[PDB]
RNA sequence: GGCGAGCCCGAGGGGCUCUCGCUUCUGGCGCCAAGCGCCCGCCCGGCCGGGCGCGACCCGCUCCGGGGACAGUGCCAGGU
RNA sequence: CUGUUUAAUUAAAACAAAGCAUCGCGAAGGCCCGCGGCGGGUGUUGACGCGAUGUGAUUUCUGCCCAGUGCUCUGAAUGU
RNA sequence: AGCGCCGUUCCGAAGGGACGGGCGAUGGCCUCCGUUGCCCUCGGCCGAUCGAAAGGGAGUCGGGUUCAGAUCCCCGAAUC
């Protein structure tokens, strides 16, 4: 039949993400000499706003220790910073909110965001609005170190990898509900068409699995296997469980 | 006087003295590009029985497919 | 040499300028946009003559390669007058119609005399 | 004197700017230079087969400069002196009218299956074998050759400077068979230094395995380890 | 290397064994070397214009890290 | 609720909608495109994000059944 | 297999430029200047190129003229 929305995403034709207007990616420095032996002064000129993102852009402007030149970077700005603090960077630098540092240095419980997965990819894990890492479980031998990310998975890392120190600033941004169509009309318009959300079941057979029949109903299992095919993969993929929870997780 | 044995030490090609030169050979062709140019041929009794002569005009390529 | 730049780029080589052993047309194409071949046709309407008296300015019919500059060269060359400004339009027939405005010192109905129009 | 102060600048980090270093082993090299460098340490890393660990086992350069004051007077000759011969022989059998005014011409043979040929039918007194052909098949049936058919063969580092007695680019392969009267004797010299370098010991060279070299990050890494367990045992 | 500390032997001194550093009140500035030591053509023992080194330690075989004989690739076989 | 829809027979009780939920995924990943490459979209992105569905503002409720069909977890203890 | 296709910074030796100094040569009124050839030194392109007659983009306005032109033609007055 007809090829499904959800094999639509990866044609890239009118589903690709409203990239103009963003100021730029949110990276931290990639490692160099200055931020493995020591620590460099860096001012943050101003915080902006990076559209389809709630999280605060922070320009970080730098010194370049090899040549004279002022390098402007981009970084997430974190909870509490100001313009004009001077936001240090490296590995003795000392721990404050917004100096990002190895975790290595940092003692167990040291609540980051804007971590690394593996070291040099300029931060990757817990980069939205409001969220937060537990760096936990050091090791003298064997340099790894235990995360507790915001799913609440415990990532074993490396110890060499950075994080800034803080949580990310915007903490609260789904306490407001949207109250009208309108806003997040402008919201997705922002960010990207992800919005034709339309319900599987009202669209017709040959365009969704589930629609058809002479009343809205479902009439086959939603819980659909991840051996499935393209364009099978709809309603609920792999779920182990469904209805109402019971318990946190309950997965170890 | 030399043709018959490197035509003979290249029938055995499984062998540790070639396998050695093989390997090494192959990850430096991987290396390089896919179509190019060898300014003298690697092989030189298989190019001459294949008909290379060293005189001005010959031109030896080297190029790399995809199996499968 | 001491490199100390983290990346290396091409040395400045030796570039030849090109001296070839035989030329390859045998000879220099002569110029068929000659003075002839610019100014065609002189037009004698009544708007183009009426320009002669009113306005000091001869009209003229050029091939649409030419441009301000080899209109005025042509006319200095040819009728062995000053010009003062050349302009050009494109007649839609398909040929060029120029207003060429002369010297104060010269007299357009003496010139359009002289050349017969 | 007068004024002439001293401006120190101290390098530190979260400083003045750093100085224009060497910056050698760290600037991007280019696609063939990181081949041909990463080739070398690549056949240092691997183990080579016995048949060409024999290379990097070669000849010191004394006897390798007695050899080629030896091979300097049995040159081959140039396109000149041969067009000079040739011409001079010529006018003197048009003019004295000489049957036979050349006895002997005393000269070395070159090329592998010139070589191989001579080594097959015993007429080669002694060998040299270059260093540097990079298909090394070329190359490795020659030891074992000369070895059974009892031809003395030393190898020599460097095909440059064997062509350079050649006058070619490449020689890879030089043939002593004829000796003049005032020779014999050096030759003899070189041939028992040679017999006792490579023939006699080719039995234990054919058993060696070469290559197996570990990079020096992780051989220094192996020696820590190995002073923190001493440490720990003592 | 102590303007720094370390654990000891110990009379100066010794290194069993260890960590390097020279930027943390400030919305300032910071590059194209100061100094020192040698070598040249110029004013009879003087003056101008130039080169090298120390400043900025030496050597080395991967640009530096993270995985690593796994992942993937080519073919074959079985499920779905 | 405002909005949208069968241009050329329907304007709706249909669709969408905020709200309520559920599931997958910590990047050698989830869902997809591609005949091909470690080629692309989400991704200038990182669980307050992305992807897939049910229901449809607020208040009050979310009863009982895993026998069946699905989805998931575990162990070469164990049949094929 | 292939016309060709993927991709736009990715796996590229992807700057042909100028300043300053020194040396050799040529020319003009060889006083004084302008070039050629070599050496040293410096120099991220966010990567060739296209892409708006409504986006960015320096500077012309007044009177008169024809059957048909007008900030364009004539006169006068300005600017880049
Ligand atoms: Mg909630
Ligand atoms: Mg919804
Ligand atoms: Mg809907
Ligand atoms: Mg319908
Ligand atoms: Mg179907
Ligand atoms: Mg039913
Ligand atoms: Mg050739
Ligand atoms: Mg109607
Ligand atoms: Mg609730
Ligand atoms: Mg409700
Ligand atoms: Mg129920
Ligand atoms: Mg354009
Ligand atoms: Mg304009
Ligand atoms: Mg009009
Ligand atoms: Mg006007």
């Amino acid at each position: 039949g007809r090829v499904i929305r959800g094999q639509r995403k990866g044609a890239g034709s009118v589903f690709r993400a409203h990239v103009k207007h963003r100021k730029g990616a949110a990276r931290l420095r990639a490692v160099d000499f200055a931020e493995r032996h020591g620590y460099i002064k860096g001012i943050v000129k101003d915080i902006i706003h990076d559209p389809g993102r709630g999280a605060p852009l922070a320009k970080v402007v730098f010194r370049d220790p090899y040549r004279f030149k002022k390098r402007t970077e981009l970084f997430i700005a974190a909870e509490g910073i100001h313009t004009g603090q001077f936001v240090y960077c490296g590995k003795k630098a000392q721990l404050n909110i917004g100096n990002v540092l190895p975790v290595g240095t940092m003692p167990e419980g040291t609540i980051v965001c804007c971590l690394e997965e593996k070291p040099g990819d300029r931060g990757k894990l817990a980069r939205a609005s409001g969220n937060y890492a537990t760096v936990i479980s050091h090791n003298p031998e064997t340099k790894k170190t235990r995360v507790k990310l915001p799913s609440g998975s415990k990532k074993v890392i490396s110890s060499a990898n950075r994080a800034v120190v803080g949580v990310v600033a915007g903490g609260g941004r789904i306490d407001k509900p949207i109250l009208k169509a309108g806003r997040a009309y402008h919201k997705y318009k922002a960010k990207r068409n992800c919005w034709p959300r339309v319900r599987g079941v009202a669209m017709n057979p040959v365009e969704h699995p589930f629609g058809g029949g002479n009343h809205q109903h479902i009439g086959k299992p939603s819980t659909i296997r991840r051996d499935a095919p393209a364009g099978r993969k709809v309603g609920l993929i792999a779920a182990r469980r469904t209805g109402r929870l019971r318990g946190t997780k309950t997965v170890q | 006087g030399a043709y018959k044995y490197i035509q003979e030490l290249w029938r055995k090609k499984q062998s540790d003295v070639m396998r050695f030169l093989l390997r090494v050979r192959c990850w430096q062709y991987r290396q390089l590009s896919a179509l190019h140019r060898a300014p003298r041929p690697t092989r030189p009794d298989k190019a001459r029985r294949l008909g290379y002569k060293a005189k001005q005009g010959y031109v030896i390529y080297r190029i790399r497919v995809r199996r499968g | 040499k001491i490199r100390t730049s983290p990346t290396f780029r091409r040395p400045k080589t030796l570039r030849l300028r090109r001296q070839p052993k035989y030329p390859r047309k045998s000879a220099p194409r002569r110029n068929k946009l000659d003075h002839y071949a610019i100014i065609k046709f002189p037009l004698t309407t009544e708007s183009a003559m009426k320009k002669i008296e009113d306005n000091n300015t001869l009209v003229f019919i050029v091939d649409v390669k030419a441009n301000k500059h080899q209109i005025k060269q042509a006319v200095k060359k040819l009728y062995d007058i000053d010009v003062a400004k050349v302009n050009t339009l494109i007649r839609p027939d398909g040929e060029k119609k120029a207003y060429v405005r002369l010297a104060p010192d010269y007299d357009a109905l003496d010139v359009a005399n002289k050349i017969g129009i | 004197n007068p004024l002439f102060e001293k401006r120190p600048k101290n390098f530190g980090i979260g400083q003045d700017i750093q100085p224009k270093r060497d910056l050698t082993r760290f600037v991007k090299w280019p696609r063939y230079i990181r081949l041909q460098r990463q080739r070398a340490i690549l056949y240092k890393r691997l183990k080579v087969p016995p048949a060409i660990n024999q290379f990097t086992q070669a000849l010191d350069r004394q006897t390798a400069t007695q050899l080629l004051k030896l091979a300097h007077k049995y040159r081959p000759e140039t396109k000149q002196e041969k067009k000079q011969r040739l011409l001079a022989r010529a006018e003197k059998k048009a003019a004295g009218k000489g049957d036979v005014p050349t006895k002997r011409p005393p000269v070395l043979r070159a090329g592998v299956n010139t070589v191989t040929t001579l080594v097959e039918n015993k007429k080669a007194q002694l060998v040299v074998i270059a260093h540097d052909v990079d298909p090394i098949e070329l190359v490795v049936f020659l030891p074992a050759l000369c070895r059974k058919m009892g031809v003395p063969y030393c190898i020599i580092k460097g095909k440059a400077r064997l062509g350079r007695l050649v006058h070619r680019k490449t020689c890879t392969t030089v043939a002593f068979t004829q000796v003049n009267s005032e020779d014999k004797g050096a030759l003899a010299k070189l041939v028992e230094a040679i017999r006792t370098n490579y023939n006699d010991r080719y039995d234990e060279i054919r058993r060696h395995w070469g290559g197996n070299v570990l990079g020096p990050k992780s051989v220094a890494r192996i020696a820590k380890l190995e002073k923190a367990k001493a440490k720990e045992l003592a």
